Parts: structure tokens; C-alpha cells; sequence
């Protein structure tokens, strides 16, 4: 009965349906919230966000593990800093990751290489990922230069964190 | 039964706008190579052509609404005057109006909608054609 | 609007201008521009009067339809005429306190 | 100029005129919006 | 210096090159043309409306409009030889306050983020990047004022407005 | 104020707080369901006899065969205009500020009844004209040689002039007699002005 | 439960209850719970409170249901646009 | 539970931590009136 | 075809007499302008032994003995029904 | 694009070919129309390299076009006639229409 009445239910002022609730004189006087009020109500967190956080933590911790392994095994000059060449190369990171982790996919291996390369500068560096959504390539006029766009996004996020 | 009819008639899949449209389209495509004669008819003999530029009443549209080549306007006006003189065009009114309009609604609509921009008879024709075929 | 201005609630000059405007509007309403005439269904339209303000800054043409269902076919076309109406006022009536805004 | 031409010229002059457009209605609307914003934000 | 002649051209590009803001319409869509006229006149920009019902070169201009706009929608507006779109797009630009600039100067802001949704003056609260993300896992995060909502539809004042 | 003493939480007095959680959960469930799911021409008429019975007028001519005619035909002066057949009564209703006239004419332009004479004025004049006209139509058609036939309603072309109030009343009066008068064309006759004769000064100045 | 089900549903079916105004009254479960509270499941009290249910003023269920369904429809239309 | 999520995340991403101490902090939080959540469970799972 | 452009006319499919076909063409031409105000780009006129008016499938089959006045009557009825339907819907809204 | 003289004679040839086509010939169902028109314009080019009185040259090429169209028409007639006489194979278009119309009749009889 209730599930059928849900679709039969009126929503416009018509015949035997009318807004005597002061909506015409006062307007919308009843609040209605779409968020669960923390202590009382509960709704399960979305799995897209769950997976996002889990993946970010996985990548960060793997990058730290590799950095500590490199330090176990083994200062940056101005020229090297400008060249952005770290203690390890992308090819080296890719080969070691592929050797130690067979099932890990090509895309995930590239992601691990990027994160390990970037953790030498900044561990989390989560500001650039977010700023990418606020600022777009076309807006900054840098559309067919993805490398420059990402370089600027990293620069700007790491400056914003200050 | 009749035997010349089977060899005369040919089966068509879909009807044409008019039977030679495919030939005309191919001819035009080759003429362009890819892989106005209205000033001649805008005269007192062509009531439909002169009416194509008049309002529902038989008078002139605004210049903004129906802009034209000045020679076309002069010829339109003189032709309308001469035809009305002779009595080949009503002194007040404009037949051919609906015939001239182009944005026409459908039979079951009230306004023109810009979005608009095997029948049993031919089935029986096919059936009888094949019945005679054997 | 809330009320409807009474015939006795307007100055004699505005009243005079109003009946002139009503006369000319009723006489010439079929001779509107063709691109609006071709869509206006004159069979339904009716105009009760024109009221206007004191000194006729504004004119209020009171209108309706024979069948109420035609108001929403007629209203936009009628509002596309508010310039033609002003030109008609300019052309035909000579004693006008001043050329008004049509509503 | 003949009388007919004079009258028609005046008719055209009135029919096709470019009026002086100054944004007074927009200015008043903006002032009204500012007044509402102030009334809303301050007592 | 020369007699007045109404302009006509079979090419949409001639109209774009000649007129700043040009709208193509028909007499069967008075309300949409009225709304676009309202917006343009409110922003005080010279605009030319062309009715295609009696326009000669109607089919050429119509097919050219359809191929440039990728849709049959007769009420169409053009500024700086570009397409702003139909009444829905004009209303969208009015909503996010980009129509003033697309009309006056001929460009849409690509900054990202809406300016219409504002509680007061426009500032940057909530714009800075969030460390680690996780804007959702602070269940006791600030949630804002108690927005109210209608119970029933409050019938529309006019079938057009 | 009169109610200054009551709390703001009681001014609207929100209620039903136990439904918000259920609504959130149901909305999420329905969103999941939607994601999983993701993963007018008029009627048809076929028979001629049916068309005749449904509409009251046979479509097929079903008349004398005048076959073998000339190979080219002349058009009508007014092709696009409505087809007024012989038995249509053309009634004109003219409105004015103070008065309203109503006359009825035969298809040949013959006046059937004399003229009769705001909104109520037009309504009454039209109703009286129709009441007096029906018998006159009876006698005229009988003299012609056309019996009425039981229940056969007279086919009518109604034409109105004047952008005055009386038009509404007169048309309502014509509508109220639908069972006997079948209106087929409702149209307007307000004339297109021209140079025309002089007009009174009071109109101008 | 049986007696109240009969009362409400049969009254409305015979055409003596809310009828077209059913959306103004809460659902059968809310009515059952509330009338049980108000009557202690006494028969005469159940009848009396079934009649008095015309008067209930602190039932917000239908208000919130209309609000939620209207919001859902509005967001669906906005998505469709 | 929000304090648990925050501490676990900002610790697991810290450099000089020990997994023993991450799990000890989780144990102390749950011993206090903290409700474990799927997010904290995922964090501890990735760390393990 | 030129004045009432229907997108298709089929007079030569059915085996009738040439006089009948000429008569049907004459009747269609007569109707012509009275039928003009409506778009028939979807409907296809055809000669049939009986009338059928299929608006969904865009077919319009008529016998050589068909009243053009009657057909105009029917299409005007359809137009009036559509107009009244829109008026009633707008008033209800 | 095209060179102006070429487009000019191509336009006149297109009009003349249209007239010999669906007009008096009544050959709406022509096939591979490109070959006849191109061979005719090439023949015109030869006749103009020689010098053949453009009016006479266009008359000659148009007559050749007419002969080619007629022979094409009659060869098509030969194949159609003998294919219909032999009941083993008919053609593709009637196969499409039959396989559609039988389905439509099946649906109707279902209704």
C-alpha cells in the first residue's frame, strides 16, 4: 500500500491538494537535511571514496618503503634540482617494482614510479590532485602541454601548503 | 493472366519524394564534381509568384521581416498593381498564401516545431506480382 | 494588478485621450504588421477599454478573450504590438498630453 | 517637397528612430539588490 | 552616402561577420525570442533578430545553422561568430553570471566553480586544497545553515514566466 | 511583537526527525538501483463504412459518374479558402459600445431574418434571433424542398465583428444552442482600414 | 490490528473516510501505533480515536514524505535537463 | 571515530612510525569509547 | 506535389483504369491549396480501393471516388481537435 | 574545386544529361552514372582539341550519351527478363522486400 501510494502521491496544489502551510505567504518554513547528523544518524561511506583513500595510502606507504630501501642500500646540487633528477630513475623504479610485484599492472606500476619519484620532494603532495579540479588546462591556457600543466600544479600546490 | 505486367513493373523498397530525385542528386553531385529565374516570373502573369511575397492580406511585409533585392521589390509592386488592374489578383486579399509559406505545422499540431527539420497496398502488389510470377 | 481604475478616477484629459486611443485601436487592430497578424487569432480577442494614468504617461489596455483558453495563444502576440500601438497613437491622435507607455 | 512626401517622411522618421538608451532600470535594480544585501547582512 | 538597403545573405558567415550579436528565430517560438530579447536588452547590447519564416535563402540558412549548432533549434544566438546556444544555454549563462561578459566582451569565464551559489560576499573559504583529501570522513564537519525546502509545488504564476 | 516570547525552534516547530535517516538510506539505495539498471498522431481509420458511420459524412463521393471529362481543370479564384457548401447559414454578429446586431444570410446572400437589437445585450439579442430564426429556416427549407429530418442540426457559419464585450455573450449564446445549430466556421469580419472617409474631430483632437 | 484494518480500509472503500485526502493522513502503521497508544486497545476507545483521527495535528510523516518526494522529483528533472 | 580515522591516517603516512605503535594506538582508541569503522579497518588492513 | 509537397504520391501502383487515375489526380489537385496549410512531409498519398488514414506509419490511401471536401473536412476536424486539446491542457495547468 | 570554363561546360552538360534522363528517356533507375558523364566530357575535350563547333560538338557528345544510355537500358532489360524467366535466382531487392513483408504479415496475423 505505501509503495503504491508513494507513486500515486500528489505534489501540486490541485483538487483536494493545496498548500495551506503558509508556503505562499511565508515560503519554505520546514528544514530538510540530506546529511546524517553525526552522533544520531548513520549512512555508509561511499565506496568510490573508500577505494580512493585506500589506494592513496597504499601508494604513499609503498613509496616510503622504496625510499627507505634506497637509503639502506646507499645532498642535491642546483643543476640536479633544476633537472629534477632524484636519487633513482623512473626506469629503475619501474624495473624494481615489476620484479618485486608480479601481479601489479602497468598503470599501477607507472603510478608507483610517479609517487616514489615525487615522495623524495613531498611525501603526500595531495594538494596538486585536488587543485587539478579547481584549475583546468584550458583556463590557464596550457592545453597541449600536459607536462608543463602538471609541473605548475605541483609547484602551486606545494606553495599553497605553506 | 497478364504477362507483360510482370516484366513492366519493378519492385521498389521505399518510395521517393519524387521518382527522379536520386538521378537529380547524382547529377548535381557530379556537376559540382565532388566524390534564379524568379525575376523572370515576378510579373502580372504569375499570381502565385507575386503572392509568395505578400502578407495574408495582400499587402507588404516590413523590410526587416521580408527583405529583398530592390529590383525584386520594384517588380513585385508593379506586377501586383498591374494584376489588380486587370483583375487577375484580388484588390484585397492574398490567395496562394498558405501555398507560399514554408514553416507549416502538421495536421494534428497547432504550431510548427523546428525539431522536425511495408504498407498493405504494396504488400498486396508484391503478393499478386509473385502469384503471377509462377 | 490589484484594482481596476474607475472611469471617474482619472482626470478629464486622460479620460478624453483614453476613448480616442480605444477608438483608434479598435478601428486599426486588423491593420497590424503582417508577421504578427498572421498568428493573432482575432476571432477571440476583445478589449473592454483603455484606462491610462493622469496626464497619460501610461496607458492600460484592458483585454480578454471569448474563450479563456486562448489567453495563452494571444498574450505574446499582443505584447509584440506595444510599439505598433505607440506609433498608431503618434500618427492618429493629435491632442495627447504625451505619447505613453503601453501595458 | 510635396505634401504626401512630407507626411510620409515624417511617418518614417517616427517609425524608425534610434532612442537614447541609458541603463536606469538596471541601475535601480542594482541599488535594490545592494539595499537587500545590506538589510540581510546587518541590523 | 547611399540609400538604405536591408541586409540579406545566404551565408551564416556573412551575418556573423556583419552583426555583433545575431539571433535566428521563427514566428512559432515567440516566448523563447522574447526571453532572449529580454536578456540581451537587459544587458544593453545591440542585437539583430532575423525571422526565417519569410526570409529568402531559408533552406540554405537553416541547414547552415543546423550544421553549425549540431541541433535543429531555430531560436539561436551568435556572438563573435560563435554559438552561445539556445534559450537553455542563455539561461545557464545568466544563472552562473557569465552572460554579461559573453555579450559585452564575447568570452565565457573558464575559472571553474559557481558564483551564483553564495551566502554573502564572494571569497575563497573552502577553496584551498585539503591535505590527504578525506573531506567526507570528518563526520562532525561543519555542514552549513539549515536550508529549507518546499512541501508542494506552489502553482506557477504564469505558464510562461 | 505578539509572539516574541516563544522560541525560534517552536516558531515553525519542526517535526518528523525520525524520517531523515530513512530518507537518506533509501536515496542511497535507489541510487545504487539506478546504477544497476544503467549497467501524438490521431487515431487510425481503415473502413469507408466505418468512417461514414463515425463522422456523419461519407468520404467516397458515391455519386453520378461524369467520367471522360476535359484533360485540364480550372482552379477556384480562392483555392485556400474554406469550402462553404450550399446549406450553410451565415450569421453575422456586429458589436458596438452600446448595441449589438445579429443577422442571418443564405448561401446566396439572401437575408433570412431582419436585424435584432453589453455582454447581456449581445447574449439576449443572439438568443432571441436564433429562437426566431429556427422556424424561419424550417419554412424556407420546406419551400425549397428540403425537409429537416429528425434531429438534423442546421450547419452554421458564424462571423463576428467588433472588439467589444458583446462578442463573448453572443458567442456563448450561439454555443448554448449547439444541439440545433452546428457551428462549423467561427471567424472575424473586422474590416481592414484604408484611406477611408473623414472621421469626427472628437476622435482626432 | 484486524479491527482497525477493517474500520479504516472499509470506511474509505465505502466512501466515508479521507478518500481523495488520503495524503493528508499518515499511513496505516502510524495510525495503528498511535491509536493503540491512545486507546489501550480498548474497543470503544479504538472506535472513538478512529473518529478523532480527523483531529491529529502532530503527525509530520506526510509533510516530510511530500517534501522528500518533491525534492527527489526536482533533482530528477534537473538531471534530465 | 573521526579522531581514530585522522590519527590512523596521519600516522600511517608518517615516516618514523612503527606498525606496532600504529596498532597500539588503534587498540588504545578502541579501549577508549571509539567505534571502529570500515575506513579505520581499511587503514589498519593496508598497514598490516 | 509542388504545392502540397507530401514526400510521396503513388497513383500508378494499383491496376485501375487511366480515366480513374486521371480523376484521382484531378481531385488531389483540386484539394491542393485547401490542403496546403499542413505539412505532409510524413504522409504518403496513394490510390487504394478503400480509404485508410494511417498517421503513425505516414500513409494516406484514398479511392479514385473520394470527396476532397470531405477530406478537408476531416483534416480540419483533426486540427480543431488538436487546438482544443492544447487550450484545455493549458487551462487545466 | 573546378576551373571556371570546366564548371561552365559541366553545368550545361549536367542540364542536358538531366533532360535526356528522367525527362523524355524516363530512366530514373540508371546505374554508375559517373562513367557516362565523364566519358562524354572527355569526348568533348577531344572534339575541342580538334575544333568541332561547340554547338555541333555538344550535339555529338549528347547523341553518344543517348546511345550509351539506351544500350545500358536494354542490357539491364536482358538480364532482368532472363533472370525472371529462370526461377532459380531472381535478384537481391525482392529478397529484401519478401523477407521483410513476410515478417510484417506474420506480425499482422499474430495481431
Amino acid at each position: 500500500e505505501e509503495r503504491i501510494r508513494e507513486l500515486m502521491m500528489p505534489l501540486e496544489v490541485g483538487e483536494n491538494s493545496f498548500a495551506a502551510n503558509g508556503q505562499a505567504t511565508h515560503g519554505n518554513l520546514f528544514y530538510f537535511r540530506e546529511y546524517p547528523m553525526y552522533p544520531g544518524e548513520y549512512v555508509p561511506a561511499e565506496h568510490n571514496t573508500l577505494s580512493s583513500l585506500r589506494d592513496e595510502l597504499r601508494l604513499d606507504l609503498t613509496a616510503q618503503s622504496l625510499k627507505e630501501a634506497w637509503m639502506r642500500v646507499s645532498f642535491q646540487s642546483v643543476d640536479e634540482y633544476y633537472a629534477s633528477v632524484d636519487g633513482l630513475d623512473a626506469e629503475q623504479i619501474g624495473e624494481v617494482l615489476a620484479a618485486l610485484f608480479p601481479e601489479l599492472n602497468c598503470y599501477e606500476a607507472q603510478a608507483l614510479v610517479q609517487r616514489t619519484l615525487e615522495c623524495i620532494s613531498r611525501p603526500v603532495s595531495a594538494a596538486s590532485r585536488q587543485l587539478s579540479r579547481t584549475i583546468t588546462a584550458e583556463a590557464v591556457g596550457l592545453d597541449n602541454a600536459p607536462g608543463h600543466y602538471t609541473n605548475f600544479l605541483e609547484w602551486m600546490g606545494r606553495l599553497t601548503e605553506t | 493472366g497478364r504477362e507483360g505486367w510482370l516484366f513492366g513493373q519493378q519492385v521498389q523498397l521505399h518510395y521517393h519524394r519524387f521518382p527522379d530525385e536520386q538521378l537529380i542528386t547524382n547529377l548535381s553531385r557530379w556537376r559540382t564534381g565532388e566524390t534564379p529565374e524568379v525575376y523572370m516570373k515576378l510579373n502580372y502573369k504569375n499570381p502565385a509568384t507575386i503572392s509568395r511575397f505578400l502578407t495574408r492580406t495582400g499587402h507588404m511585409y516590413p523590410a526587416d521581416i521580408l527583405p529583398l533585392n530592390p529590383e525584386a521589390v520594384v517588380k513585385l509592386r508593379v506586377a501586383k498593381a498591374q494584376a489588380i488592374r486587370i483583375g487577375l489578383y484580388p484588390r484585397f486579399g492574398n490567395p496562394f498564401w498558405f501555398r507560399s509559406q514554408k514553416f507549416r505545422p502538421k495536421a494534428y499540431q497547432e504550431n510548427y516545431d523546428p525539431t522536425t527539420y511495408y504498407n498493405w497496398v504494396q504488400t498486396d502488389r508484391i503478393r499478386r506480382y509473385f502469384r503471377e510470377l509462377e | 494588478v490589484r484594482l481596476l481604475r474607475h472611469e471617474s478616477s482619472m482626470s478629464p484629459s486622460a479620460r478624453a485621450f483614453s476613448e480616442r486611443v480605444a477608438y483608434h485601436l479598435r478601428r486599426s487592430l486588423k491593420a497590424c504588421p503582417g508577421h504578427i497578424a498572421e498568428h493573432i487569432d482575432f476571432t477571440q480577442l476583445i478589449i473592454q477599454e483603455v484606462l491610462g494614468s493622469r496626464r497619460s504617461k501610461e496607458i492600460y489596455i484592458v483585454w480578454f478573450t471569448v474563450d479563456p483558453g486562448a489567453r495563452f495563444e494571444l498574450e505574446p502576440r499582443l505584447h509584440q504590438l506595444n510599439h505598433w500601438v505607440q506609433q498608431l497613437i503618434i500618427k492618429r491622435v493629435k491632442r495627447r498630453p504625451h505619447i505613453p507607455r503601453v501595458t | 517637397v510635396n505634401k504626401q512626401t512630407q507626411k510620409y517622411r515624417t511617418k518614417l522618421r517616427y517609425r524608425f528612430r534610434q532612442p537614447s538608451v541609458v541603463p536606469l532600470r538596471q541601475t535601480l535594480q542594482q541599488r535594490h539588490n545592494t539595499i537587500l544585501e545590506v538589510l540581510r547582512r546587518r541590523r | 552616402a547611399t540609400r538604405w538597403l536591408p541586409f540579406v545573405s545566404s551565408d551564416l558567415k556573412d551575418y556573423l561577420n556583419r552583426y555583433w550579436a545575431v539571433m535566428f528565430t521563427v514566428g512559432a517560438r515567440p516566448i523563447e525570442t522574447g526571453h532572449i530579447r529580454h536578456y540581451v536588452s537587459w544587458y544593453c547590447t545591440r542585437m539583430k533578430v532575423v525571422l526565417l519564416d519569410h526570409h529568402v535563402y531559408v533552406e540554405p540558412l537553416r541547414q547552415q545553422l543546423q550544421e553549425v549548432s549540431r541541433t535543429p533549434e531555430l531560436p539561436l544566438l551568435f556572438v563573435n561568430k560563435k554559438l552561445v546556444g539556445t534559450l537553455r544555454d542563455v539561461e545557464l549563462l545568466e544563472r552562473e553570471k557569465k552572460l554579461k561578459d559573453v555579450l559585452h566582451f564575447g568570452f565565457e569565464w573558464r575559472v571553474g566553480g559557481s558564483v551564483a551559489a553564495t551566502n554573502g560576499q564572494k571569497s575563497l573559504m573552502g577553496a584551498l586544497p585539503a591535505p590527504y583529501g578525506d573531506a567526507e570522513f570528518f563526520r562532525g564537519r561543519y555542514r552549513g545553515p539549515p536550508v529549507a525546502r518546499p512541501v508542494v509545488s506552489l502553482p506557477t504564476l504564469h505558464p510562461f514566466a | 511583537d505578539k509572539y516574541r516570547r516563544v522560541p525560534m525552534l517552536l516558531k515553525p516547530q519542526q517535526g518528523g526527525q525520525q524520517y531523515f535517516n530513512h530518507f537518506l538510506i533509501r536515496s542511497t539505495n535507489d541510487r545504487l538501483t539506478q546504477q544497476d539498471v544503467d549497467n501524438v498522431p490521431p487515431p487510425r481509420v481503415l473502413g469507408g463504412d466505418y468512417f461514414k458511420t463515425r463522422f456523419g459524412y461519407s468520404l467516397v463521393k458515391n455519386s453520378e459518374m461524369t467520367q471522360g471529362p476535359v484533360d485540364y481543370s480550372q482552379l477556384d479564384m480562392w483555392g485556400e479558402m474554406p469550402r462553404y457548401t450550399s446549406d450553410m447559414v451565415f450569421l453575422y454578429l456586429v458589436s458596438r459600445r452600446r448595441n449589438t446586431y445579429a443577422v442571418a444570410y443564405t448561401y446566396e446572400g439572401k437575408r433570412i431574418l431582419n436585424t435584432y437589437t453589453s455582454t447581456d445585450n449581445g447574449h439576449q439579442v443572439t438568443s432571441m434571433y436564433l429562437n426566431d430564426l429556427l422556424p424561419k429556416l424550417r419554412e424556407m427549407r420546406a419551400s425549397e424542398g428540403r425537409p429537416m429530418g429528425r434531429g438534423e442540426k442546421v450547419e452554421l457559419v458564424v462571423r463576428v465583428m467588433g472588439f467589444y464585450n458583446g462578442r463573448q455573450g453572443a458567442v456563448r449564446a450561439v454555443q448554448d444552442r449547439a444541439n440545433e445549430f452546428h457551428v462549423r466556421y467561427f471567424e472575424d469580419i473586422t474590416p481592414f482600414p484604408l484611406n477611408g472617409p473623414k472621421m469626427p474631430r472628437g476622435v482626432f483632437k | 490490528r484486524s479491527f482497525l484494518r477493517f474500520l479504516i480500509n472499509s470506511g474509505e472503500l465505502a466512501g466515508l473516510g479521507w478518500g481523495p485526502l488520503w495524503h493528508a493522513s499518515s499511513d496505516f502503521e502510524r495510525k495503528l501505533y498511535k491509536i493503540g497508544f491512545l486507546s489501550g486497545r480498548n474497543p470503544q476507545g479504538v472506535v472513538d480515536h478512529y473518529h478523532q483521527e480527523l483531529v491529529w495535528r502532530y503527525d509530520y510523516q506526510r509533510t516530510r514524505q511530500k517534501q522528500y518526494l518533491l525534492k527527489r522529483r526536482m533533482e530528477g528533472m534537473s538531471r534530465g535537463a | 571515530v573521526d579522531t581514530m580515522n585522522v590519527l590512523l591516517t596521519r600516522a600511517a603516512r608518517h615516516e618514523h612510525i612503527q606498525v606496532d605503535d600504529v596498532f597500539l594506538l588503534f587498540d588504545e582508541l578502541v579501549a577508549l569509547g571509539a567505534r571502529p569503522d570500515l575506513a579505520a579497518a581499511e587503514t589498519l588492513h593496508t598497514v598490516l | 506535389r509542388t504545392m502540397v509537397e507530401p514526400g510521396g504520391v503513388d497513383a500508378f501502383s494499383n491496376d485501375c483504369t487511366y480515366a480513374e487515375r486521371l480523376q484521382w489526380s484531378k481531385e488531389l489537385f483540386r484539394i491542393g491549396p485547401s490542403l496546403a496549410p499542413w505539412d505532409w512531409s510524413e504522409m504518403t498519398f496513394v490510390l487504394s480501393p478503400d480509404v485508410d488514414i494511417d498517421w503513425a506509419n505516414g500513409l494516406l490511401a484514398l479511392p479514385y471516388n473520394f470527396d476532397g471536401d470531405a477530406l478537408v473536412r476531416y483534416v480540419e476536424e483533426v486540427q480543431q481537435e488538436a487546438k482544443s486539446r492544447k487550450r484545455e491542457e493549458l487551462l487545466a495547468a | 574545386t573546378l576551373s571556371p570554363e570546366r564548371v561552365a561546360l559541366r553545368d550545361e552538360l549536367a542540364r542536358k544529361s538531366r533532360l535526356v534522363a528522367s525527362e523524355g528517356m524516363r530512366y530514373y533507375n540508371i546505374f554508375w552514372v559517373r562513367k557516362p558523364l565523364d566519358t562524354m566530357e572527355k569526348e568533348y575535350y577531344e572534339l575541342k582539341r580538334r575544333g568541332v563547333d561547340h554547338g555541333e560538338a555538344i550535339r555529338k557528345v549528347l547523341q553518344g550519351f543517348y546511345s550509351g544510355l539506351a544500350v545500358k537500358k536494354r542490357v539491364a532489360a536482358i538480364q532482368a527478363e532472363e533472370a525472371k524467366l529462370t526461377g532459380r535466382f531472381i535478384t537481391m531487392r525482392e529478397a529484401t522486400v519478401v523477407l521483410g513483408v513476410l515478417a510484417k504479415l506474420h506480425k499482422e496475423q499474430l495481431t
